[PDB]
């Protein structure tokens, strides 16, 4: 009963969205970008099955760029340390079989099994990448299926399986050389290409540059944390589960603008007297969707309004307007 | 491979809103909460393929394999 | 298997920047994030790592910083609290002195490491140091002055570390302004590079 | 089936329900309804056998729905298997 109350409090105090932001990562200082979107990946869009079975993803898939010195690391052990059904590994060290499945012979049968990676334990959950950029591609290949058809396909041994794989994966990644460069596109500051990049649904840039009033502040917190926010973690999680409750629904005013705003993305992002795209494929516009149901989730109401579009649209935009 | 099709995304605004309509239509189209009531829900169903799909899966699945057998 | 203790690396320029990679996560979390087929684990190793490095070629350029000579990537460096120069160049003064320091050892029939070791223990045991407001404004504002000499966080870490460090000799057992300090300043010699 | 076939439109309308929420793409829909019936094998006086079926590549840009697609024709086909990239073997997709 003093639970409901909790949850209660959490929808009548209806500017609590700003409160679970600044819940995310608390060991972590400003950042504000990334605790939102780490907060609609946890609270995840809705799943979907189409009249001719078509699955439509409900995942969402962040990577987050940086410098080595930055917060990045401590994101993903936050997670790490909150989220159920989440799991850790690092880009080297780690095999593409250890990350979607490997096959092998059983100690018990003999014969051939299927043995789960990685993206299986996080099935219905998160998975947490550090050193995503020094990956080898033989394995930043791998993953691409469970990020958008959320399954796991193998035929190898003569054991033939299609295993599930609803994931969100959070990817911490490099720039090429280890510091970022804003005088280049995103496309230059990383090693990826534009099958990996479009299935990430929006990327936080989080370099560091100086800025004394900033610095201070942060050597405070830092220091502070070595003992020189809004909710305890299981009132936040308490809400997030409560969150995934809702199924959020498109208000029809707010699917005209989505489709603007989303041509309005396709058209800035274009490449060359071809007009081809290369960061707004279609995933994009479904990027929108999850996203608008997550804050929709975030704000606890079974319905999205279109300013859940343009807080969307402006996060989506993060990852183009640098040029 | 004796058919190649090449798929390209290229932007293209009136292709593009029609798509992007499309997109967002059929998202909404299968969102879960969207003669007894599960017979009523399966009729609405057929109507909701019938929006887009000129003859019903059902029945072109067990057409494809007639006409292949 | 050096969890708890250092870890003495030599030859560590000539190491490959997959091994460095590993690493990574060894100096940021102190533990290995394994998935490999049937393996999935985050390896706890909390090691002290003692790297032993060279200038690329056979020797040190003087006239270039230790970036441009180690030839290992800045942040990198930045990984370690201390980096340090020890160069082979020639003066008759340190050169005699040394080799009478040296030839000295064939003479004579706290200094013993029995000793040593057991202080450090003993330390380790007793000595865990909590930190005062007068090391913490020493450690904000040395941040601030290194990071617009150009600096980051890591470096505040390092200065945190070290104090602490320092405020275990003569069972201290309190953090205050020198121990910020000489943290601090043998980080000076460090960040010039 | 005998009904609806004789209407002189079938092609087109059975095109068009390949993949129905999969907009536009009319060449993969008709390239995949022309796998999905397949051709007429043969076997000249049994000295001379030729392929029936047809073979057909999506090569394309990320975010087209070639993989849908693909996942759509699992669900349709009589007899179907997926498999994708580093996840099959040579042995694992011919026989072992
Ligand atoms: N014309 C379209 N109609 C409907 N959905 C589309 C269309 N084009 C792309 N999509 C969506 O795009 C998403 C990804 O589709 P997908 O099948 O992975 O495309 P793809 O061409 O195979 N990309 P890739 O795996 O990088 O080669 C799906 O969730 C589709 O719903
Ligand atoms: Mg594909």
């Amino acid at each position: 009963s003093d639970e409901i109350n909790e949850l209660k409090e959490m929808v009548k105090d209806e500017h609590i969205y700003d409160k679970l932001v600044r819940s995310i990562a608390p060991a972590v200082f400003g950042h504000e970008a990334v605790k939102k979107g780490i907060l609609l990946q946890m609270l995840g869009g809705v799943h979907k099955s189409t009249v001719e079975g078509i699955k439509l993803r409900g995942d969402i898939n962040i990577c987050v760029v940086g410098d080595p010195s930055t917060s990045k690391s401590q994101f993903l052990k936050y997670v790490v340390g909150f989220a159920p059904r989440s799991v850790y590994t690092s880009g080297k060290a780690s095999s593409a079989a250890g990350l979607t499945a490997a096959v092998v012979r059983d100690e018990e049968g003999g014969d051939y099994t299927i043995e789960a990676g990685a993206l299986m334990l996080a099935d219905n959950g998160i998975c947490c990448i550090d050193e995503f950029d020094k990956m080898d591609i033989s394995d930043q290949v791998a993953i691409h299926e469970a990020m958008e058809q959320q399954t796991i396909s193998i035929a190898k041994a003569g054991i033939h399986a299609t295993l599930n794989a609803r994931t969100s994966i959070l990817a911490a990644a490099n720039p090429v050389g280890g510091r970022y460069n804003r005088k280049l596109s995103l496309r230059g500051n990383l090693n990826m290409t534009a099958p990996i990049m479009s299935r990430f649904d929006l990327f936080f840039v989080i370099l560091d540059d100086c800025n004394e009033k900033i610095d201070t502040e942060l050597a405070s917190h830092i220091v502070d944390l070595h003992m020189k926010p809004p909710f305890s973690a299981e009132q936040l999680r308490r809400y997030i589960k409560y969150a995934r409750t809702f199924k959020p629904i498109l208000t029809k005013e707010a699917r005209s603008y989505l489709v603007e705003k989303y041509k309005e993305l396709r058209k800035d992002d274009a490449q060359g007297f071809s007009r081809s795209s290369y960061r707004i494929t279609v995933r994009q516009l479904e990027s929108m969707i999850r996203l608008s149901e997550a804050i929709a989730r975030a704000n606890c109401v079974d319905e999205i309004t279109p300013s859940f579009i343009a807080e969307a649209y402006d996060l989506l935009r993060q990852s183009i307007i640098r040029v | 491979f004796d058919i190649l099709c090449v798929v390209r995304d290229l932007v293209d605004e009136e292709a593009d809103e029609r798509l992007a309509t499309f997109v967002v239509d059929s998202h909404v189209r299968s969102h879960p909460e969207n003669l007894n009531a599960r017979q009523r829900r399966l009729q609405r169903q057929r109507k909701k393929e019938e929006e887009i799909s000129p003859i019903p899966q059902e029945l072109l699945m067990k057409y494809i394999h007639y006409a292949r057998t | 298997l050096s969890d708890g203790g250092v870890c003495c690396i030599d030859e560590f320029d000539k190491m490959s920047d997959s091994t460095r990679s590993v690493l990574h996560e060894v100096m940021e979390q102190q533990t290995i994030s394994i998935a490999k087929a049937g393996i999935i684990t985050t390896l706890n190793a909390r090691s002290s790592i003692l790297a032993s490095a060279n200038p690329i070629g056979s020797r040190y350029n003087p006239n270039l910083p230790v970036t441009e000579n180690i030839d290992l990537p800045p942040p990198l460096l930045s990984r370690f609290d201390l980096v340090y120069l020890v160069l082979d160049k020639v003066d008759e003064k340190n050169d005699r002195e040394l080799a009478k320091h040296l030839t000295n050892l064939y003479l004579e029939d706290v200094l013993p490491v029995e000793f040593l070791t057991m202080y450090i223990s003993y330390a380790k045991e007793h000595i865990h140091p909590i930190i005062t407001e007068a090391a913490k404004t020493e450690l904000v504002r040395a941040y601030v002055g290194m990071r617009k000499m150009t600096a980051t966080t890591r470096q505040l870490e390092s200065m945190i570390r070290l104090a602490e460090a320092h405020a275990k000799m003569k069972l201290k057992n309190v953090v205050e302004l020198e121990d910020v300090q000489e943290a601090v300043r043998l980080i000076r010699s460090a960040i010039k590079d | 089936f005998r009904k609806i076939s004789r209407d002189r439109g079938i092609i087109d309308k059975i095109i068009s329900s390949m993949a129905p929420s999969i907009y536009g793409h009319r060449d993969i829909k008709t390239a995949v309804a022309c796998s999905l019936f397949g051709g007429v094998p043969k076997n000249v006086n049994g000295k001379h056998s030729i392929r029936g079926d047809i073979n057909v590549l999506l090569l394309g840009d990320p975010g087209t729905a070639k993989s849908q697609i693909l996942k759509y024709v699992e669900k349709t086909a009589h007899r179907a298997v997926f498999a994708t990239g580093q996840g099959a073997s040579a042995v694992g997709l011919t026989a072992s």
